[PDB]
């Protein structure tokens, strides 16, 4: 069956994704020796993005 | 519309779930402070590490740092030639049970042996000898546990996550044809 | 009896032909036989601030001391040293030591200001970090030497004096000695490991320092000592804190075994990093395995009284007394390091606070058992040590549950005298 | 002048960023030495996370189209194999583009003439000017400085005599033969020793680096050998080994012989298709093939066993091969057979030596895949380059065992051509050099690749210029096909029969170059090397007569 | 359709004859129903492709025989035939689906 949608938490995450995706562009442009922290946050954001893109597209 | 399989997990979506469980590392870059920071959403601590002092990170970061050799994956409690011998001799003397598996049974035996094969105690014919031996004892009792299936109930007390995602589309397509005979005759 | 050159946690050749020369908490140095020459590797445990290299020997070095600033090599017969700084800006230098007839070099040291070469007749030559000599001093023969940030620890020995340490601190110009030749409690020795005792007769495996500034020494009794209150002249005690004959016996399921050994590298806040070598030969081999850990336990267990209670499971009535000692000892090494020099990292206050919380809590597993067997005097004296005051009224509610009513008065007699103390 | 670690950080300050095409490297498709030198230049840029290109370049005109078209994100450039001899500012037409130039070029070369307008005048072209190839020669230096400065008749004629004598010194340099000083794949390992990444795999790309120039090249291999016999002893797991576990790659030095492909063919089929057996027994005739069976009589090997493949020989014969090769090998002169070589076993697979690996890469580079019929061939070589780049690794062994069975059918088609020359005797024995021109025969399609003529030409040089003193003269080869009659000619060099004082050994760059600017009769210089060209069929006869004139040898 | 093309009427579904007149107008309106959805999420513009889970952030991409130096978004690529790369997986998934770069 079709389960009831989590209407309250999934307003937070779409307001949490667009916040940090500016902060990656703000650090990586605003920096210009440590290329390692900038490739962990780039990996995680494209890993939280895959859960939503395979949850909405499953309903 | 996924339309490939759409009812099970494909086994590239099983290495995505097991990579959210923490293990220990022996780091090789300090970055603590003395008297720029990793600010990710889901873990957001352990900026403060010391060279050769154990800490606990999530597993998908500790495969990023092994590729550059700035970490070293420690063994868990089960990758031990002294510990896996009790979990084999349990299996012979109890032909009805499943002995015990830490639920990342097969998956953590793959991502560690391909990537981190310098940190155990002799994986050659000591750990790949047992883990293939413990998968062929276990795959007998699954095969004898399907002559006894019914149309109301089943018990599968302790099975892993990869020994189930190869067995869903066999059982739930047959047990949906034993339900539609017993209730169609009533 | 013979003198052999000593280096921290070295290992001999054996039947093979490549060994380590030193091994400590920064890196490990290995050597490899080329029949004519040697190829020395300097590999590091840290990766970020340092690089590894390798170079070719033409003299036959067998003494080294690897630390953060430099890498002081040595030669045991010709008296030839070489100092290779990790920085590319400062250049090397080489000096040849005067030697008399029938003399060796035992061990060297590489403090950030001084450079110490101690020979096997007692001479104590001290350079500066470029090669200008400062002193020549005659002491007892030296068989080990090590250093941290500014302090220097050493072990004298003679054929008639006996073992004696000495703990000094060559600062900028301050040369405040602390202990000059006081005696030291350790047992020297008197098979597959006969190749080891020809290499190091003294039996000291690897002496080092802590990360907080406390000397340690890992004897051949397999019992890591430690020195406390060394800033005071008349309060130094040698607290043993680990038995490697006991932690192995627990982990082998209550059994004697001759396969697991212990090789130490360094010490942390409360953990010891160890190379658990498995085999007959008690030195590690190449490649160097991952350093495991091991916790410290004060030696209060009994080898016999655990076996009558049947991995090894301990009853709580015996495990309670050990945590009483262990948080008692660890506080005295932490409460003075802040008061005299201070804290390095900043988080030293909260671990101090949570260590007191393990101190009073572990006493109350014992305090309740003292009321269980109808004893008022034994349970009375235990309530004079709780410096935490919020556990004092917590003990009163355990006094009523055991129904020893006179004991309930005595604890409230303790609270009032410590209450009037605060007002003055 | 420029060492490595100060130049290594000069490439990381301007390449670690967000955009992808920050640096671009160029590889010549022919030098196997230039193949291993970039395979371990990707591993160095994979552990430090820099994004790049790897573009193969065949010709000399194809460098101009690829460079003069795609110039947006050149924050660095890199160039391996090329760029040694020909002046790059005068060929790419580069002008001042703003200290703090926008573009750096780091050439890597293995050739003799330093081409002083690249090393000196280093505005943008970063040199490679450590004293390895440089050798710190000063007479070249001051003459270049006492030239670029542009009673007055007395000093100016004295200046004109000083102009006259100094260009005489500049005609003592720039008048020399092009051969190899150092290998490239030993030079990059000297950069990897200083940074601190030397694995066991990054050693296996020097043993394949400096064995490619042992067989068919000058031998500096005798001077590069004691440096690699110590880096193997240094990285060794233990003295006594476990008994053959399915892990644990162990490379270790072993007494290895000079035959071609012992481990993957029979004994008898290796004694035919060799060089230092063919050079001493003259196997192309019939009078020498009787002497070959005369060896196996003495050695105690039947002629059924000696053609079984080397896996299925008996246990008590491969045990005793190091012993029989020294009692009976003296009488036929073959005593320079036993050398010391390297063997890399990956567990249960089996042993492959060093020389038996570089044959399987020189034979995977041309097989096993008007003017616009030409460039449709050059895309069959550039696309063939990635067919060895993958096979170099340790994961794909089904790609390697295609290579060995493509290698034995290379040196079976050469041996049946090189016999058909030495019966008809198509050699002109002229007063300056020797000449051969091949016009007709079987399988003449194979000989369009420059790595195939140098295989056959290396079989002729060690054949006739042998231990027997006749003379010492260069060869000139010329093969032919259809399709506008290309006539791929190639100048070769003489050798000594291994028993090393004259290292110059080449002249076909200078004296050839004067003729192509004299009539320019239908010639194209389209190679990394200056000693191989094409020429039309009507231009062969008047060109060769001019070679005998103005002889510089 | 709608994957690094953003208006793909032609160039895909190369038959355009096996469909009826009614099934060829149903499809063309349905692709405009998709682009309503990708404008109100902003998880990613065109959330369509890549249902493979992400791993191994830096990949090796070998060009298979398609010149053009076509790409402008996130920098030019200067694309030449048979020359492999080391770029991250975010910029190639828009081209690895076109049959244009062969290796993963």
């Amino acid at each position: 069956e079709l389960l009831p949608y989590p209407h309250q938490l999934m307003k937070r995450l779409l307001n949490r994704i667009s916040m940090q995706s500016q902060l990656i562009e703000n650090i990586s442009m605003g920096f210009l020796e440590s290329k390692l922290p900038l490739l962990c946050m780039e990996t995680e954001l494209e890993r939280l993005k895959f859960v939503i893109r395979s949850y909405i597209r499953c309903r | 519309l996924p339309a490939h399989l759409q009812q099970t997990f494909s086994p590239e979506e099983i290495q995505f779930i097991v990579e959210n469980e923490p293990i220990k590392i022996f780091p090789r870059i300090t970055t603590r402070q003395k008297i720029w920071q990793l600010i990710t959403t889901d873990d957001k601590a352990l900026n403060n590490m010391v060279a050769m002092r154990s800490t606990e990170v999530v597993l998908w970061i500790a495969l990023l740092l092994k590729q550059q050799s700035k970490c070293s994956i420690v063994a868990p409690q089960w990758l031990t030639t002294k510990e896996l011998d009790r979990k084999i001799q349990y299996e012979k003397t109890h032909p009805d049970r499943f002995s015990e598996l830490p639920w990342n049974w097969l998956v953590l035996a793959r991502i560690l042996f391909n990537k981190a094969k310098d940190d155990f105690h002799d994986p050659i014919h000591e750990l790949r000898g047992k883990i293939q031996d413990l998968r062929e004892i276990r795959q007998i009792k699954v095969l004898k546990g399907l002559k006894y299936l019914n149309e109301s109930h089943l018990q599968l007390d302790n099975l892993s996550l990869l020994e189930i995602n190869e067995l869903r589309p066999f059982i739930t397509e047959i047990m949906d044809k034993l339900r539609e005979i017993h209730t169609a005759s009533l | 009896f013979r003198y052999m050159p000593f280096s921290p946690a070295g290992t001999p050749f054996g039947f093979t032909d490549r060994r380590y020369l030193t091994m400590n908490e920064v890196g490990y140095v290995s050597t490899v036989k080329n029949s004519e020459q040697y190829s020395i590797t300097v590999s590091f445990f840290d990766v970020g601030r340092f690089r590894e290299y390798h170079f070719e020997d033409l003299f036959g070095y067998d003494l080294c001391f690897l630390n953060e600033k430099g890498t002081l090599f040595g030669q045991s017969k010709t008296g030839q040293i070489q100092y290779r700084p990790h920085d590319s800006i400062h250049s090397n230098w080489t000096k040849i030591i005067p030697l008399q007839a029938g003399e060796r070099i035992t061990s060297v040291a590489a403090t950030p200001v001084r450079v110490i070469v101690g020979t096997s007749l007692g001479y104590f030559r001290s350079f500066n970090q470029f090669g200008v000599p400062f002193a020549v001093e005659k002491t007892s023969p030296i068989v080990a030497l090590t250093a941290q940030n500014y302090r220097v620890f050493s072990v004298h020995y003679s054929q008639f004096h006996g073992l004696s340490y000495s703990l000094s601190e060559l600062g900028t110009s301050s040369k405040r000695y602390y202990k000059r030749e006081c005696p030291l409690p350790m047992s020297l020795p008197n098979d597959a490991n006969l190749d080891y005792y020809n290499f190091n007769p003294m039996g000291i495996k690897s002496l080092f320092f802590s990360s907080y500034g406390d000397p340690c020494i890992f004897g051949s009794d397999n019992t890591l000592l430690l020195l406390s209150k060394w800033r005071s002249p008349e309060e130094s005690k040698w607290l043993p804190i680990l038995d490697s004959n006991m932690e192995i016996w627990k982990m082998s399921g209550g059994k004697e075994t001759t396969d697991i050994h212990v090789w130490p590298l360094a010490l942390a806040y409360d953990t010891l990093n160890c190379i658990l070598v498995k085999g007959k030969h008690i030195w590690p081999e190449f490649p160097l395995p991952l350093p495991s850990e091991m916790e410290i336990r004060m030696p209060v267990f009994v080898k016999s009284k655990l076996l009558e209670e049947n991995e090894i499971q301990i009853p709580v009535s015996m495990a309670a007394e050990e945590e009483y000692l262990r948080s008692k000892v660890l506080s005295e090494l932490l409460t003075d390091t802040l008061e005299n020099d201070g804290e390095m990292y900043g988080n030293e206050n909260e671990v101090l606070a949570a260590l007191n919380g393990a101190y009073d809590k572990a006493l109350l597993r014992l305090f309740a058992s003292a009321c269980s067997d109808q004893n008022v005097e034994k349970a009375l004296s235990l309530a004079h040590e709780l410096k935490q005051d919020r556990a004092l009224t917590a003990a009163v509610k355990i006094s009523e549950r055991a129904e020893l009513p006179s004991l309930v008065k005595k604890i409230n007699n303790i609270r009032e005298a410590r209450y009037e103390q605060q007002l003055k | 002048i420029s060492q490595f670690s100060e130049a290594y950080n000069k490439i990381l300050r301007n390449s670690s960023s967000h955009s992808s095409c920050q640096l671009v490297i160029f590889v010549s498709c022919l030098n196997i030495d230039a193949l291993c030198a970039t395979k371990m230049l990707s591993l160095l840029f994979k552990k430090q996370l820099v994004q790049s290109q790897i573009v193969p370049i065949f010709g000399y005109s194809e460098l101009r189209r690829h460079y003069s078209q795609l110039d947006d994100n050149i924050n660095s450039l890199l160039l391996v194999g090329f760029g040694g001899v020909i002046d790059l500012e005068a060929f790419l037409e580069i002008d001042p583009q703003e200290q703090s130039f926008r573009r750096d070029i780091y050439v890597l070369d293995a050739h003799r003439p330093w081409n002083l307008d690249n090393i000196f005048g280093s505005q943008i072209i970063q040199c490679f000017d450590d004293g390895t190839v440089d050798d710190t020669l000063g007479e070249q230096k001051e003459a270049y400085y006492k030239l670029l400065e542009l009673n007055d008749l007395s000093k100016r004629k004295q200046r004109k005599k000083q102009i006259h004598e100094y260009e005489g010194v500049l005609e003592e340099y720039y008048s020399q033969g092009t051969t190899v000083v150092n290998s490239i794949s030993a030079q990059i390992y000297s950069l990897l020793s200083a940074i601190g990444e030397t694995n066991l795999s990054n050693l296996w790309l020097n043993i394949l680096g400096t064995t490619s120039l042992d067989i068919a090249y000058a031998q500096v291999y005798n001077r590069l050998y004691p440096l690699l016999q110590d880096e193997v002893k240094r990285l060794t797991p233990s003295s006594r080994n476990s008994v053959k576990t399915p892990d644990t790659l162990t490379l270790n030095i072993q007494p290895d012989y000079y035959l071609f492909l012992l481990r993957h063919s029979s004994l008898y089929d290796s004694f035919y298709y060799s060089n230092y057996v063919n050079a001493k027994l003259s196997l192309w005739n019939e009078n020498g093939k009787k002497r070959l069976h005369k060896m196996f009589a003495r050695m105690g090997i039947p002629l059924s066993t000696a053609q079984e493949t080397w896996l299925y020989m008996d246990h008590s014969i491969k045990r005793e091969l190091g012993i029989i090769f020294d009692k009976n090998l003296d009488r036929y002169g073959l005593q320079d057979i036993i050398r010391d070589g390297f063997v890399r076993t990956l567990g249960y697979r089996g042993s492959i030596s060093a020389s038996e690996f570089v044959e399987a890469l020189t034979a995977l580079l041309e097989v096993g895949n008007s003017a616009q019929k030409l460039t449709n061939l050059r895309k069959r070589w550039v696309s063939n380059f990635w067919l060895s780049w993958d096979a170099l690794d340790d994961r794909k062994v089904e790609l390697l065992n295609r290579g060995i069975q493509l290698a034995q059918d290379l040196q079976r088609a050469i041996f049946n051509t090189g016999v058909a020359i030495l019966e008809k005797k198509l050699i002109k024995h002229l007063r300056i050099y020797r000449l051969c021109v091949l016009q007709d025969g079987p399988d003449l399609d194979l000989y369009r690749n420059p790595l195939t003529l140098l295989r056959l030409g290396n079989w002729l040089i060690e054949c006739c210029a042998e231990s027997e003193d006749k003379q010492l003269l260069p060869m000139v080869l010329a093969s032919i096909d259809e399709n506008t009659d290309t006539y791929l000619v190639a100048g070769l060099t003489p050798r000594y029969p291994r028993g090393t004082k004259k290292p110059i050994l080449n002249n076909f760059s200078m004296a050839f170059q004067q003729i192509t600017a004299e009539t320019d009769a239908k010639v194209r210089i389209d190679n990394f090397e200056s000693s191989i060209i094409e020429i039309r069929r009507e231009d062969l006869s008047p060109f060769l007569e001019k070679l005998t004139l103005s002889g510089l040898l | 359709n709608g994957l690094d093309l953003m208006s793909s009427i032609t160039f895909s579904q190369q038959d355009t004859n096996n469909l009826s007149h009614q099934e060829q107008e149903y499809l063309k309106e349905y692709c405009d129903l998709i682009t309503d959805l990708k404008s109100g999420d902003l998880v990613d513009i065109d959330l369509s492709g890549s249902l493979v889970p992400p791993s191994d952030v830096f990949i090796d991409v070998r060009v298979l025989k398609d010149a053009g130096e076509i790409q402008t978004e996130y920098g030019v690529f200067n694309l030449i035939k048979d020359s492999q790369f080391f770029v991250r997986q975010s910029d190639v998934e828009r081209l690895i689906q076109q049959g244009y770069l062969q290796k993963i």
